[PDB]
DNA sequence: ATTTTTATGTATCAGCTGATACATAAAAAT
DNA sequence: TTTTATGTATCAGCTGATACATAAAAAT
DNA sequence: ATTTTTATGTATCAGCTGATACATAAAAAT
DNA sequence: ATTTTTATGTATCAGCTGATACATAAAAAT
């Protein structure tokens, strides 16, 4: 739930972390997805499509069964049925 | 100039056809292309999960769509249905060709603008439509585009040459299959139009036009 | 990115950032079409007045966005129609067709960068369209809740608050609706505990689960 | 969405045809997944749990884009998306 | 499947007879030595217990298939029971002793696998129970009842799923720990949400699955 | 008997080791054992996508559960958090070696069928705890399970013998944590209870039942 | 009022003594009773219903009567009291 | 500082319009 | 057949139209 | 067939209880 | 040892929900 303006597309909002890239959507119906890149340099942006994204945040749920926890297993859950 | 220009981007570039009621993209494939409507009417729905359609736009001759590709390249995914309404011909340029063709031609740059331009006021000018109140000043509003966009000259009128479904245009201007027959039932009545071989044709446009003072 | 950059560079040199207060009418109905803007700060409402005298916003306009689109067709022949007014304190770019004329075969670089922003514009408003064409009021006003919070939504305490202050009736002229209505939903959107006006801004709170509710 | 009442678990619902097979499910939080076929005695139930169940309705979603219609992909699609 | 037709074999020769009961018929009251084990084969069954106030709450109510009477598996005759076992609808069922099960036991493997097995669905069903009851929202609770009772005796209809069995309020208000006119209320305001109807003094849910969604 | 009998289903079975907060199983993993607690507390939770926790039941010494893994074997997958709320001795043993003890020893089938009778009653104890209307005859009735279950003998009443949060309490009797301190800060004023060392301590339990006549 | 740990039931409390033989029982709602034969290893925990416990608390404030101490007769009915009354 | 013009809250009822269901015509299937 | 589209009828409940009191904003 | 007991719909009002927020104590952390 | 994270006490609202009472419908009694 964690938000960024881009200059071209306005309102971002926080899908996962990875280690730390973070993904990123647009708020309306969430047609498009951001990796950002918070370098000295600034905001690095890298679009990404629904086929790559979707796979991407569900490779992360599977990674937080197996060797993390679970609170952040259970508000991801959520985040993902929202999305897809 | 539009259909001059796309041409010759590829070697020439073949009109790919494509049949009555086929789907041109899908929500999911990547948008790495650009469009240009020759022939015919293309359908630009948008579906949810409920099962619903809605029409954004119905496009006519010399129209740029598929325009999602120009903004991050093949990397985003569609979300719209392109379905050709009617039998259509098209071209189908890459975006990675087109990046080569912009700088290659600052003539086609000119042409491109040209038909993007029109896009935003078309799209617009359905934004006028929708935001009436009364379904019926909504309805006619949306004839005179048809009428416009797709109308053909007649004996008494001008016939919208092309078949339309009730569904197809309650699902253009926000309503039910039902409302949109009582009005037009209504607008028979009122003898302000004719329905000849499933195609509606309008009388007197301008009198039409002329109750949107 | 590109399209600040790229207006730059059509020289007056370059050409000056135009300023424009609150309020400020842009463009009139009955103007030659001969130029075409670029906001960059701020907000531009884009409204069609009728004769009853009726105003229907068109588009909110954001940040690096293309308009006054008419002049690239036939140019300077044809005469506006919509009434573009500075919602907010606004900063801009004005560059003329015939400088256009001139500017496009010197860079086709800019050609790119244009055709970018003329994209960006029929999404958005055909993102318009799909708000519009909901049947009920309630899930019709959310989306354009949606939009503004997209385009216009700061970073709040507890949740997104919409940064520019908008009125009941500016908000029913772009809904289709009067402002009476517009009021009505938004109480039953306090009761929801959903939204929260705090000086005079719309806030809504973790909109994503507002989103979902239109699958 | 048809139905069928399991002599244990009681009702169950329809999630996809295959080719006569059809997965159900119950109707508690879809908790469990069965594979039913209409032997003219039927009695043939086979219970899969959720991660083959998963794998088993995505295949078939290909499947239909590989060969099939749209709607028949359409309506199998609400479906996944509601129980996954 | 198995259990209707392992305990067709534990006879009073013979096969067992099938026990007829009558609507609202008690099969068991407090006070009555647990010696026996039942199978409830068609209709349903009401568990409860009563208080000196003259109260009833609901423990469970059980479907077809289910194997009840578990106190007896204990110590056998030598315990008295405390629940009040009656036949919430009309039953048919089967009633083997506990020392005709001890030999049926050593006798028969297979049933021993088909009991664990009644067993265990037991233990879920009571266990749903409590996650339905854990609940706050006391619209969330009935809701999370109503969907169980279509799971157990919903029958498929025109325009969703209708529970096929009679209801009364207080029925269900002992069952979810409210008064009947809570019950009323709730189910009057999911009338106004249009996601039930009654017809008929029978209930009837539509879009299951969509009520079941509301409970991520 | 369980503890005696869950000894010889191995050579020997080891005893597992578990520390406080540690979990055993969760949802998704296929349910292949039976369990067996020896010392402590083990707490069975639902977990909702929304965050939310739902205790189902908080077990005692001696009690079998991992009840799934009897009906279709390794087949299905859990649903339920089970975790160590105390620390916590166990066995575990898997069903394909279950389906050779229980063969092999008659006299552990009925210990077993012992275990499993004695679960379902006290989950259907709980059910007439939340059948409760009163929150505070509800809380009370819950506190009783409790001392029947954890409490030990004390100077002045019974000390239940574990240290409980007002959540894990309030996931359990479903309420707000502020409502269980509430109720409690009012059975305080009436002196029912006492907490001393975090640990709840009800004065004459057999008092606290006759208000449930 | 005294208590032992049952291996399955867990927690149960003293009813009455007896000669050797303390009548035991269930602590939610006493909803069972058990004969504790406290021997060396000679422990025993034979269940019993109510029917029978309830004539056996019975059959011992009798004999506390006849020839037995008043404290422990005054006792016994505060025990049977609460399980019956 | 006084005005006044414009925006907002509150309360009602009339009628178009969405939801549901059915008969019939047209068009696609077949 | 068989699917899909269309006309017709009848409802419940939003929502537009009308009118008024009061607050806020712009004008002065 | 007569009566009558039980079930249901509707209307009201008083108070517990969940939601929200804050200060402070107790426990984990390091 | 410090800090800081987690648990607890207090204070105040608004709105379910239990209590109370009545007329009428449906079911069991007769
Ligand atoms: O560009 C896309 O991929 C979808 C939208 C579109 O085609 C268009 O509006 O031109
Ligand atoms: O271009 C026009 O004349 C009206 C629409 C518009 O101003 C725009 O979208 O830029
Ligand atoms: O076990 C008993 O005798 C009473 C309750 C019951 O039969 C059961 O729930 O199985
Ligand atoms: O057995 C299961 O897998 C879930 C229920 C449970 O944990 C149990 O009672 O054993």
């Amino acid at each position: 739930e964690n938000y960024l303006n881009h200059p071209t597309f306005g309102l971002l909002y926080q899908i996962c972390s990875f280690g730390s890239k973070e993904l990123f959507a647009t708020l309306y119906a969430q047609r498009l997805f951001f990796l950002v890149a918070f370098d000295a340099r600034g905001t690095r942006f890298e679009p990404i499509g629904r086929n790559e994204a979707r796979m991407l945040v569900d490779n992360r749920l599977r990674q937080l069964r197996r060797d993390a926890s679970l609170q952040e297993y259970n508000q991801l859950q959520q985040v993902f049925k929202q999305t897809f | 100039s539009l259909l001059t220009m796309f041409r010759e981007l590829g070697l020439p570039l073949q009109i790919e056809q494509f049949e009555r009621g086929k789907t041109i993209f899908f929500p999911g494939d990547p948008a790495e292309r650009v469009y240009l409507l020759v022939k015919g009417a293309v359908k630009l729905s948008r579906v949810y999960e409920s099962g619903e359609e809605i029409t954004v736009a119905l496009l006519r001759e010399n129209s740029v769509f598929g325009v999602l590709s120009l903004l991050t390249g093949q990397r985003s995914d569609r979300f719209y249905h392109a379905v050709a309404f009617t039998p259509v011909q098209l071209f189908s340029v890459p975006i990675e060709f087109m990046q080569k063709a912009l700088i290659e031609r600052p003539e086609l740059a000119n042409v491109m603008l040209q038909g993007l331009s029109s896009r935003i006021l078309q799209t617009e000018m359905m934004i006028e439509t929708l935001a009436h109140r009364d379904m019926g000043s909504r309805l006619v509003s949306f004839l005179l585009i048809l009428c416009r966009d797709f109308g053909i000259p007649s004996p008494d009128g001008i016939t919208i040459d092309l078949k339309l479904s009730h569904q197809a245009i309650a699902e253009a201007i926000g309503s039910t299959r039902v409302t949109v027959t009582r009005l037009l039932g209504d607008l028979r009545e009122s003898k302000l139009i004719a329905i000849h071989k499933k195609r509606i044709t309008v009388f007197n446009p301008v009198a039409l036009s002329q109750q949107f003072s």
